[PDB]
């Protein structure tokens, strides 16, 4: 009778809440990632390392999977559905090394924006070749653009590759300290951001994001604990 | 009784010594302790024979000889056993300052520990895998210190009935022994959870709780049948108070283990902490300042007051002020898991100022 | 040039119907139910509390049976509740974990939704094995998918982050019609009584009134300051409610081309993101940002109750066809049904 | 377990309980 | 760039085609529907237990 | 109705100056973030200054900084744009934008190629 149509519902939510556990175990063990780039920033190779409105691409490192989300058909109007990805472990930004202050705008509002407070950023500057050649002939400065890197020196943990002019190493160090700059300005443990000098053909590029991934979630975990 | 019978066999063997030794003053038993030929006009300093339970061997004794010295009234030989006693106006004044330390030290932490519980069961926002260990830790915790205050008001502070030597005087202890077991191996618990968080396999998820459950409440009750069964068999005292069995390290020795182990999860944790602290190069003037009460929140949590303060020492100073600063931590380090991990979290402050304003 | 031409002619003509709406108004709102007494204190409490999603909750819209309410939350999961029982009936896996809209038909044989993937899938729930299967994936859009709701089982209106509005026709999945004319992603619309029209707030600031049979803008509504996350209609259709960033709610007339009454406060900052009437449309219940959902009289501006007891951002509220309960979702993974 | 950390209140009610279960030893006339 | 112009032009010719009634009338007819289906809404008086399914 | 319109412009020699205006209406001026963005001839939109609500953080470009000065005025609804020392890379159509939302620190696409809250703009020629 009534009763019966009563255990039906009783019964049929057991099983959905079955289904629903097990939907639980690969949503908590996979981690989220959001790539942003910005116009031929060079975020396409970034995917190539292993129409439609989002993209996907799953790769799993040390038996640990992840799931990055790269944005497809959608308009430059990002102040809507940004807020789609509030709980992703972290955003991958990609930069190409006024073009350059574009990229310092957009990581700045997102890097301030309410429902990001929480949100790492992991940032690869890419386009390192052409960012090497460029400079080392000179021929359109980019004092124009920044004026603030003549009275700019090389860092004191800067570790350049054998082989690397001690001018480029002057370049990429004062790209990744505008970043820095404004990412320590409103850090307060919520969020950090990790970058990292890549280039178009770099393989260790997924390592470098199982490594920082690794350091957000034992952030996480120490602020739960009260302990960091 | 059974004491009284292990005094008297001690002091057969003691008799038994010197009798061959034998085999101006001279040789000659006297009671709980015979002396050999001496000069006279010496004053021979021994240690106090431990036989009696009011004896302690830690103070020395007095013997005059002059022939010994011949108690003036009774004619008869007579030593100096003043400093052997126990000494009713402090020594027991001494354990009663400790007496209510204990009561008022575990009525505090079931307070705070029932509060702490209530709002991680009704609170369901705040539920989580840490949440789920700390409430098990905070039962355990409860069942501890209510056990303890039963033991000690009903079991200890009545001789009489221990001289009647119950049934439920066993029984409560066996509940004691596997209770502090229990509220031992969930400090390990909470140690081996919180290790793979930040250490070990931080990625992984969906740390299995069976494996805690069985270690926390399962595998505590093996070593305390094993013991509980060879005391009975072969050292059975009133209640089982006594602690000068060696079977008693059938459960200390794995609980000794499992402390360290925690130690060494400690130096893990801080050793992280402090490598997440030079990757952003903070100032050293804080770096050492969180690093300090990271170390000190955890400490009542795993349990390090037993491995940094594991013998107490000789001295009357060190060891009279080792046993104030132990019993209150041993006695309210309920109370300091429950405001440190319940009341003093961020979390569940924010929450609980919701919901009260709220309602 | 003629481009100056045409943008002085409009603005002539903005003046033009800047002075014909004045030439209307010879008495507030305020001044008009002035005289009612207020409706006194709404004390409404949490009946249901619904605990199946992972993820946040996005977006929920109520069955006309007034019993079974459709949710979407971002962890790519549609779940149907029975709020008198809270048993879940269905749980449908999404094929793209980004929705943020979610639509019940009147006729409870279908449930839309969606998202970040331009696509609105439609999934007929009463198929011929018994299971949940798309029914109809409806694709043509350049951005993402903000809000759609049945018209009948065979056609769907949605709104877009590519600034215009569709009409789709299920059967052969092709739009019929589109609803240029917004300058901003389109984020909430709203159906009328009738089927005839619906009115669109966009991040432009500004709604406008369309005609669903000719598919022509009828009206254009100016007054907020920011951009507008729902949009609601009156129960008679001859007015309808706005949410904005910009921490109000406004009263648009549909005859007299302008606004009646804003809902705003001192200490209120947060933006709205849903926005629904009481059956009588004497009650405005519009969610906010601070986790709480404020009770308005619409018509006398004042404040009646509060709703407060999500954790999380009240992303979507409403109020069923009979007018007992209100479905309130948050970011807390949480629905709570309030009477 | 004796003079232990883990061990220190089973000293406590073993000393404790000592005070009440047994009577103060003569040590005045007649003791040896 | 500047077709579009004469879109914004003429949807404006169209808008202020319309005969818009006063805002007293609006506010009165807004009213009289508040007040018939008054007695018609749950959530604008608590009705009695076991009358609401949400008991 | 949100709407900005920009005043004053117009050719100007090489190393001149010009005072830019932005005459708000329909929010609340106090409330909002205030951006100056600027579209050259045959390239996209570039972001230039911001004023915050009250007037303290201020922030430029790199390469107009030291020679533009944003200021406002919220008791007038009013934005300025100071231009000195201008250069013939300073060519192009100033646009007075507007963020997003008011209170809020974030500055969402107010360099779109479609942006509502931005005037139509007005032309600065830098010039012989
Ligand atoms: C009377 C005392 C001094 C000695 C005997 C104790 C056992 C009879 C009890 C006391 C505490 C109990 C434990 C308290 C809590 C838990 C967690 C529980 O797991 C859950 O998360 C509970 C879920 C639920 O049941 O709702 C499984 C049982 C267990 C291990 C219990 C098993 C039975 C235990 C060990
Ligand atoms: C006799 C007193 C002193 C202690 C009683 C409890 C213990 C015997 C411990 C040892 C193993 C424990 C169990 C180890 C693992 C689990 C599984 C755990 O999760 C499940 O898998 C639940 C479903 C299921 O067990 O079928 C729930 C607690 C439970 C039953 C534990 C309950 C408490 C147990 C029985
Ligand atoms: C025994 O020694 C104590 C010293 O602690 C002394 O006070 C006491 O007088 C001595 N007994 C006799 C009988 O002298």
């Amino acid at each position: 009778d009534q009763r019966n149509e009563e255990k039906a519902q009783r019964e049929a939510n057991k099983k959905i809440e079955k289904q629903l556990q097990k939907d639980k175990q690969v949503y908590r063990a996979t981690h989220r990632l959001l790539l942003l780039g910005a116009g031929e920033s060079g975020k396409n190779t970034i995917v190539k390392q292993m129409t439609s409105g989002i993209f996907e691409t799953k790769f799993q490192v040390d038996k640990v999977n992840f799931h990055m989300f790269d944005v497809g058909a959608q308009r430059d109007e990002r102040r809507k559905w940004i807020q789609c990805f509030n709980d992703v472990t972290a955003i991958i930004f990609v930069v190409a090394s006024n073009r350059l202050q574009a990229a310092l705008k957009l990581f700045d509002s997102i890097w301030n924006n309410k429902w990001l407070r929480d949100t790492s950023v992991i940032l690869f500057l890419n386009k390192q070749d052409l960012l090497a050649e460029k400079v080392l002939a000179g021929k359109s400065k980019i004092e124009d653009y920044f004026p603030e890197f003549a009275r700019y020196t090389t860092p004191e943990d800067a570790t350049p590759e054998p082989g690397e002019d001690p001018r480029v190493t002057r370049a990429k160090y004062f790209i990744r300290d505008e970043f820095l700059r404004i990412s320590t300005a409103s850090g307060d443990g919520r969020h950090y951001c990790y970058p990292h000098f890549t280039c178009s053909v770099d393989t260790e590029n997924i390592r470098r994001v199982f490594n920082d991934c690794r350091d957000i979630i034992q952030r996480m975990h120490l602020r739960q604990y009260e302990l960091l | 009784p059974f004491l009284y019978v292990v005094g008297r066999k001690k002091m057969m063997d003691a008799q038994y010594k010197c009798y061959d030794r034998m085999q101006y003053c001279n040789r000659t038993w006297d009671g709980w302790l015979c002396w050999d030929d001496t000069p006279a006009g010496v004053l021979s300093y021994q240690f106090c024979p431990d036989y009696f339970p009011d004896f302690d061997p830690s103070e020395k004794v007095t013997k005059y000889c002059d022939v010994w010295f011949k108690h003036p009234e009774n004619n008869r030989t007579w030593s100096n056993y003043t400093m052997c006693n126990a000494f009713t106006p402090e020594k027991l004044k001494n354990a009663y300052v400790l007496y209510y330390l204990a009561i008022v030290g575990h009525s505090l932490s079931i307070f705070t520990l029932v509060i702490s519980l209530g709002i991680f069961v009704f609170f369901r926002s705040l539920g989580c895998q840490r949440v789920t260990l700390h409430k098990n830790m905070f039962l355990t915790y409860i069942l501890n210190s209510m056990i303890i205050i039963i033991h000690l008001v009903e079991v200890v502070p009545n001789g009489e009935l221990v001289r009647r030597d119950p049934v439920s005087c066993k029984i409560l202890h066996f509940f004691h022994q596997y209770m502090m077991a229990c509220n031992y191996f969930w400090m390990l618990c909470e140690g081996i959870y919180l290790h793979t968080l930040i250490v070990v396999a931080v990625f992984t998820e969906k740390q299995r709780l069976r494996w805690y459950y069985l270690l926390g409440w399962g595998f505590p009750l093996v070593p305390t049948t094993i013991h509980a069964i060879t005391r009975a068999v072969y050292f059975n005292d009133n209640c089982w108070l006594s602690v000068e069995t060696h079977l008693l390290y059938i459960i200390h020795g794995p609980v000794m283990a499992a402390l360290v182990v925690n130690f060494f999860f400690l130096l893990n944790i801080v050793r992280v902490l402090v490598t997440k602290m030079r990757e952003t190069h903070e100032a050293e003037s804080h770096m050492y300042l969180k690093a300090v009460k990271a170390t000190m929140i955890l400490v009542p949590l795993l349990g390090i007051q037993f491995v940094v303060f594991p013998w107490r020492p000789s001295n009357k100073m060190l060891g009279k002020i080792y046993d104030y600063v132990m019993h209150s931590l041993i006695h309210f380090q309920g109370f300091f898991v429950a405001t440190i991990y319940c009341f003093c979290n961020n979390e569940v402050q924010t929450t609980v100022k919701r919901q009260w304003a709220q309602f | 040039s003629e481009l100056d031409q045409l943008r002085q002619e409009a603005e002539q003509l903005k003046n033009q119907i800047r002075d014909a709406r004045k030439a209307c108004a010879d008495a507030t709102l305020s001044q008009i139910t002035n005289n009612i007494d207020p409706v006194g204190r709404i004390q409404m409490r949490t009946r249901r509390t619904l605990r199946g999603h992972l993820a946040k909750i996005y977006a929920m819209h109520w069955g006309t049976d007034s019993r079974l309410l459709v949710s979407a939350s971002q962890d790519g999961k549609l779940i149907i509740w029975d709020s008198y029982t809270t048993n879940k009936v269905h749980a449908i896996p999404l094929r793209s974990s980004w929705v943020m809209t979610c639509a019940y038909a009147p006729s409870g044989n279908y449930v839309a939704c969606g998202g970040l993937d331009n696509i609105c899938s439609i999934y007929n729930l009463k198929t011929r094995e018994g299971n949940v299967r798309v029914s109809r994936e409806l694709a043509g859009h350049t951005g993402y998918l903000s809000c759609c709701r049945f018209l009948d089982d065979n056609q769907i209106v949605t709104s877009s982050g590519d600034t215009t509005c569709a009409l789709w026709d299920i059967e052969t999945g092709q739009q019929t019609t589109t609803f240029t004319g917004h300058t901003g992603d389109v984020m909430s619309l709203s159906l009328a009584p009738d089927t005839r029209l619906f009115v669109s707030g966009a991040c432009d600031a500004s709604a406008k009134l369309w005609d669903v049979r000719e598919g022509m803008c009828r009206q254009t509504f100016t007054g907020h300051e920011s951009d507008i996350n729902a949009i609601c209609f009156f129960p008679n259709g001859n007015a309808f409610a706005t949410g904005s960033d910009d921490a109000t709610c406004r009263l648009f007339d549909l005859r007299a081309d302008q606004e009646l009454m804003t809902y705003s406060h001192d200490n209120i900052i947060c933006g709205i993101t849903s926005v629904s009437f009481s059956k009588s449309g004497r009650l405005l219940l519009a969610g906010y940002d601070d986790f709480n959902c404020n009770v308005w009289d619409a018509l006398k501006a004042d404040r009646a109750g509060v709703l407060a007891g999500h954790d999380n951002r009240v992303s979507c509220l409403g109020v069923t066809d009979d007018g007992m309960a209100v479905a309130t979702g948050s970011w807390d993974s949480f629905l709570k049904i309030w009477n | 377990c004796g003079n232990l950390s883990t061990c220190m209140l089973g000293t406590y009610t073993q000393d404790f309980n000592k005070f009440h279960t047994f009577p103060q030893t003569a040590i005045g006339v007649g003791a040896p | 760039s500047i077709a579009q112009a004469r879109k914004l032009v003429e949807q404006l010719k169209m808008e202020a085609n319309i005969d818009r009634i006063k805002v007293s009338k609006a506010a009165a007819d807004l009213m009289a529907y508040c007040e018939a289906h008054a007695k018609e809404d749950p959530l604008l008086t608590p009705v009695p237990a076991s009358e609401n399914p949400f008991r | 109705q949100v709407q900005l319109q920009e005043s004053g412009g117009g050719l100007v020699q090489p190393g001149g100056s010009l005072r830019l205006s932005c005459a708000a209406s329909g929010f609340t001026f106090s409330n909002y973030k205030m951006n100056w963005v600027r579209q050259a001839p045959g390239k996209g939109l570039e972001w230039v200054s911001d004023i915050s609500q009250s007037g303290a953080s201020i922030s430029y470009t790199g390469s107009v900084k030291g020679r533009f000065t944003i200021s406002r005025d919220n008791a007038k609804n009013t934005l300025y744009l100071q231009m000195n020392s201008l250069k013939p890379e300073d060519t192009a159509v100033y646009y007075c934008a507007r963020c997003p939302a008011p209170f809020t620190r974030d500055c969402f696409d107010v360099t779109s190629t479609t942006y509502a809250y931005r005037g139509q703009g007005t032309q600065v020629t830098v010039s012989s």
